[PDB]
RNA sequence: GUUACUAAACAGGCCAGGCCGACAAGAAAAAAAAAAAAAAAAAAA
RNA sequence: UUCGUUGACUGUGUUUACCACGGGGAAUUAGAACAGAAUAUCAAGAAAAA
RNA sequence: CUUCUUGGCGUAACGUUGUGUAGUUAAA
């Protein structure tokens, strides 16, 4: 109930469920960072890249801060596909 | 005659000040915009890898641990409202107007030259009034402070706050020497 | 569940008014499809002491902690925090070197409960033909709990309502029963208690938390109101 | 000294505004045909005024808005009027149908009728229209001519010549 | 019975 | 004082774009009338006026006020609005993965936010307060417990404490006393919205009717006198038929001829939508 | 099936012939809250 | 969101509302086809026993 | 499982034709 859940502990699935993530929505280059993306591609939020991460962390107060931030969709580790999971294991095993 | 709202200078002398000096401007700002750590070349990192590697991983535990946390207060919430609607339901038609007005609900102002008494909130039931002892003395030293300058701002902001309640007359000047007034 | 006259008091008048109406009052009463219409209020006492969770204290500590090895945390420099204010408190660590009680059981929220004779219940006050339930609830407040008892109301609508049907015999007299609508309120902290006034209907009162509103009050009103009662387990 | 207003003779304004429809109910018209013309300009107190031109007219069914709001149709068929109660206006919807003889049998579907929403404006629509383009329906002596000529060549061509060849029909169900 | 043609059985394949 | 004689404030200019002087580009149609189009006011010509302190230094003070408070309370705070106005019956509880089995998602917030695909960036972009109504909100409702304290704490100096510590069971209380004290009648506005209409509630058939004692029978009986049935069904259902005549004239006739026959207008509008409450089933 | 065009007179009067490379084109998205109170910043996205 | 973008494209096809003619030009159709280039938007994510 | 958008805005829409500038001819 309500205690348990104050005293929960989440097991390593539960946390690995709830690794952010950042899937992009299309490819595109990055003018002044020059990174590289395509479409449907998924990375780890860290490294996927710093500048996006302030916006993304709460340390900037400019949306462009990252040149190709709107093309990020930032979603949890258990809410995607087996297929997108299973073919992206190896990048976002931390 | 009629009158219009204003605040003139003299009674808000403190917050010009304030904003016209340069070194508290300057302090201002860098509270807004903190950290200071340039955004535009590609070696600008002002963290680490692994440190906000560190971050995340506790970011997700707090949020995990909140949503599982607070869900039953949310539950609870939505059966609390479907009784208060359904209760609402059930008043009968003369209680209806009554029963939707709100707290804060007063008639309408008349400009002339169930509503028993005016809405005033105890500030004895504020959070911060029935706790502020405890919480104070569980602060630490960046949340106080954190708290000193929420402080000096709030009142940069409203230097008249008790001036206003004590001679509210001050505050209201006629059209025809309020409309001719360069910006 | 069992408000019977015999269970509720026998002799009385005002008492007996409010659920039998067995003395007819001297006002006049507001039916809704032949049911009498009452206001119930509910008054609560938050917790007197502050708890915050491990997993809030634990986050709260680790981004302060972060904030620091990394120099990411706010300036909050000396000239926006040192302008010497009547309110001004900071300084340095540095420079330092140089069952009827509110205050019962204050980890957790009160209710306040009243007996009508064996019966324990929230106050309750009928509705007068073209008054309003904030007028109702005044005078409940003022006539069954204290003269001076002025707990802040929470809202004009009510947070629940329930119905009660009379027996046959009762139900010959011309009202088929009560329907209540439950209203919450706040006892202000710093207020007085009750000191129930001469007369009043009220036998006796407490303040008792949810755990302890079963042991007093029948499982029907306490599925009645438990809806709109906080949470707390 | 009297000032004589520039839209005195001789310098008035010649061509006038025409603003309404210029298809009646039940009338055949295929994608282009201007239904209904009318302008962007409004009067300045335009509801106190009473003449039939201030109060413009709602596209429906199978009908486009001209960049000064004319009227447009989009499909080969018949057209029909219809009255919302709910605005108190009039709309315009044109049936989808195949060029055909206009029987005295058929010409309830074209009758202006009381809608309150555009949603039972389509209903009404559907229900009204004779068939539907994957299943078409059995033509009651359609045409088998070529089309009038163009109007820069003869304003006053003659339809369904029968000295003229039969030549297919295949674009009516567009 | 016959039944009316599609719109990609008109396009110029 | 706090009674005077206040003067109406003079509108505020919108602007125009410098064309269409011969048109009235000001019909009381709605937007986006299809036949009906409104002409659009660029941005940048709507007059306003230069930047001061009274205008810039005030927005700055309430941005590290913000600040100081931390944009997550922000969040919190429309995070709890927008989950409030959806979830108001009982839902299943939901949680945010097919095979979690463990974790619980925190409201109907996050159907609406799968469903939209709402921007995780954008919630921050709000959150951080880049528009002059945002800021002048957050100014007048920008403590947390706002739902429950409304503009009470708009100048309490020791606000922040409530976004630094204002969680849990005391999260619960905020949304409890809100849902009580919240507005649940019609708005009256002519503005446009585009946004799901708040609640308002459903209000029941029957009136309810005064009763008072009578020892001649021992029985209560109805404080209203009896009239003639058709009389009671006149004042309690309405005029009864289809047709009846106008009210009569409640004031003496005029000495003077007026035409009261004419309408108002040649072409009369069309009729209002009834904007108030729904009867109950 | 179907009622809609239509201002002649030196008749009773109107006119500013112009704006925008974009918070003015514009995908996707978003968008203006009853009464009262606070603030006196002409403020929906 | 403080979100992109430049279709405010290059061409083939003489068919079309209106009608003295001219200015298809108070400002009509996807002439629903064809040959290039560009911009934005995908979809799916079903199954929680006794 | 055909294809979610697009060749401005403009309730004053730029002076037709001509001259001039400019474009096109491994064809017309
Ligand atoms: S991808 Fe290069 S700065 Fe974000
Ligand atoms: S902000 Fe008002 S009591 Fe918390």
């Amino acid at each position: 109930s309500l205690a348990a859940a104050e005293q929960w502990e989440p097991s390593p699935l539960t946390l690995k469920q709830h690794q952010q993530v950042v899937v992009w929505k299309k490819d595109r280059t990055c003018i002044l960072c020059k990174k590289e993306v395509q479409g449907g591609n998924v990375e780890k939020v860290e490294t996927a890249c710093e500048k996006a991460w302030r916006f993304l962390s709460g340390y900037s107060r400019s949306a462009h801060v990252c040149p190709i931030l709107p093309q990020m969709r930032i979603l949890r580790y258990g809410e995607l596909p087996l297929r997108d999971r299973a073919k992206f294991d190896a990048k976002l095993r931390r | 005659t009629r009158y219009l709202p204003f605040v003139p200078t003299s009674l808000v002398h403190e917050t010009t000040s304030f904003l016209h000096d340069a070194t508290k401007l300057r302090a201002l700002l860098a509270l807004i915009f903190s950290p200071c750590k340039p955004e535009a070349s590609v070696a600008d990192e002002l963290a680490s890898p692994a440190a906000r590697l560190e971050f995340q991983q506790e970011k997700e535990r707090y949020h995990a641990i909140r949503d599982q946390h607070t869900d039953c207060y949310r539950r609870h919430e939505s059966a609390a409202a479907a009784s208060m609607w359904r209760a609402i339901e059930a008043l009968p038609s003369d209680l209806y107007e009554e029963a939707v007005q709100s707290v804060t609900f007063a008639p309408p102002y008349e400009n002339e030259p169930f509503y028993h008494e005016r809405f005033a909130f105890p500030r004895a039931l504020m959070f911060h009034e029935m706790y502020g002892e405890q919480i104070f003395q569980s602060l630490s030293q960046l949340e106080r402070r954190k708290l000193q300058v929420f402080m000096n701002l709030m009142h940069v902001r409203y230097p008249h706050a008790e001036l206003k309640r004590d001679k509210p007359a001050l505050f209201w000047l006629p059209e025809r020497q309020v409309l001719s007034r360069q910006r | 569940c069992g408000p019977g006259s015999s269970r509720f008091f026998s002799g009385t008048s005002r008492r007996l008014s409010l659920f039998f109406s067995d003395p007819p009052p001297a006002y006049a009463l507001s039916l809704h499809a032949g049911y009498k219409i009452q206001a119930a209020l509910c008054v609560d006492r938050l917790p007197l002491v502050y708890r915050e969770p491990r997993y809030e204290k634990r986050w709260r500590e680790f981004k302060e902690q972060w904030e620091a090895q990394t120099k990411n945390g706010l300036t909050l420099a000396d000239e926006i925090t040192f302008m010497k204010f009547p309110f001004h408190f900071f300084e340095t660590e540095e420079a330092q070197k140089k069952l009827r009680s509110l205050e019962r059981e204050p980890e957790r929220t009160l209710y306040l409960i009243v007996r009508y004779g064996d019966s324990w219940q929230f106050p309750l006050e009928d509705r007068i033909h073209g008054q309003s339930m904030r007028s109702t609830l005044k005078r409940l407040c003022s006539e069954q709990l204290g003269s001076s008892y002025a707990p802040f109301l929470l809202g004009y609508s009510p947070f629940s309502y329930a119905k009660r049907t009379y027996p046959k015999k009762t139900k010959e007299a011309g009202i088929l029963g009560r329907k209540i609508f439950y209203y919450r309120a706040h006892h202000i902290p710093g207020s007085e208690n009750l000191k129930l006034p001469e007369g009043s209907p009220v036998s006796d009162f407490a303040w008792v938390t949810l755990q302890e509103l079963p042991a007093y009050i029948s499982p029907r009103k306490l599925a009645a109101v438990s809806a709109g009662l906080l949470l707390e387990e | 000294s009297y000032r004589r207003p520039s839209r005195a003779s001789p310098t008035g304004q010649a061509r006038k505004p025409h603003v309404g429809v210029r298809r009646l109910a039940a009338e055949y018209v295929w994608p282009g045909v201007v239904l209904v013309k009318q302008r962007k300009v409004i009067a300045f107190n335009v509801e106190t005024k009473r003449r039939n031109r201030h109060f413009k007219l709602y596209p429906g069914e199978n009908v486009k808005v001209s960049k000064v709001t004319n009227l447009v149709a989009l499909c080969h068929g018949r057209v029909k009027f219809t009255h919302d109660v709910s605005r108190d206006v009039l709309v315009v919807n044109v049936l989808p149908e195949r060029r055909e003889e206009l029987l005295r049998e058929d010409l309830w579907r074209y009758r202006t009728e009381h809608v309150r929403s555009m949603e039972e404006n389509r209903h009404i629509c559907f229900l009204r229209r004779k068939a539907v383009r994957m299943f078409g329906k059995e033509l009651v002596n359609p045409p088998t001519k070529p089309p009038l000529r163009p109007f820069y060549f003869t304003k006053y061509d003659s339809w369904e010549n029968p000295a003229l060849p039969d030549v297919p029909q295949l674009d009516d169900d567009m | 019975r016959a039944f009316p043609r599609g719109c990609e059985l008109k396009d110029p394949a | 004082p706090f009674k005077i004689f206040k003067a109406s404030p003079p509108p505020a200019p919108t602007g125009r774009k410098p064309t269409g002087y011969r048109g009235n580009h000001w019909h009381k149609k709605v937007l986006y009338d299809p036949v009906y189009p409104t002409t659009k006011v660029p941005a940048a010509l709507v007059p306003r006026y230069p930047i001061d302190w009274r205008n810039g230094g005030r927005a700055l003070l309430i941005a590290a006020l913000s600040k100081l408070e931390g944009a997550s309370a922000l969040q919190r705070r429309i995070f709890l609005r927008e989950n409030s106005r959806e979830s108001q019956v009982p839902q299943t509880p939901l949680s945010p993965f097919q095979t979690g089995s463990s974790a619980s998602g925190g409201g109907a917030y996050l159907v609406s936010s799968l469903g939209r695909k709402r921007s995780y960036v954008g919630r921050i972009a709000v959150s951080l307060m880049p528009r002059h109504r945002q800021i002048a909100d957050y100014q007048r409702v920008g403590g947390f417990c706002s739902p429950r304290c409304f503009s009470e704490c708009s100048k309490e100096l020791r606000r922040c404490l409530c976004a630094w510590r204002c969680t849990g069971f005391h999260e619960h209380v905020v949304q409890m006393d809100g849902m009580l004290g919240e507005y649940k009648g019609e708005v009256k506005t002519e503005k446009p919205l585009f946004s799901v209409l708040r609640r308002q509630a459903r209000r029941n058939a029957d009136p309810s009717e005064g009763v008072a004692f009578c020892a001649e029978s021992a029985k209560f009986k109805s404080v209203r006198r009896a009239q003639h049935p058709a009389f009671e069904a006149f004042d309690r259902q309405g005029p009864d038929g289809p047709s009846q005549k106008p009210a009569p004239r409640k004031e003496p006739p005029l000495p003077f001829y007026s035409a009261s026959h004419v309408p108002n207008v040649p072409r009369p509008p069309p009729p209002q939508p009834y904007t108030g409450p729904l009867k109950v089933r």
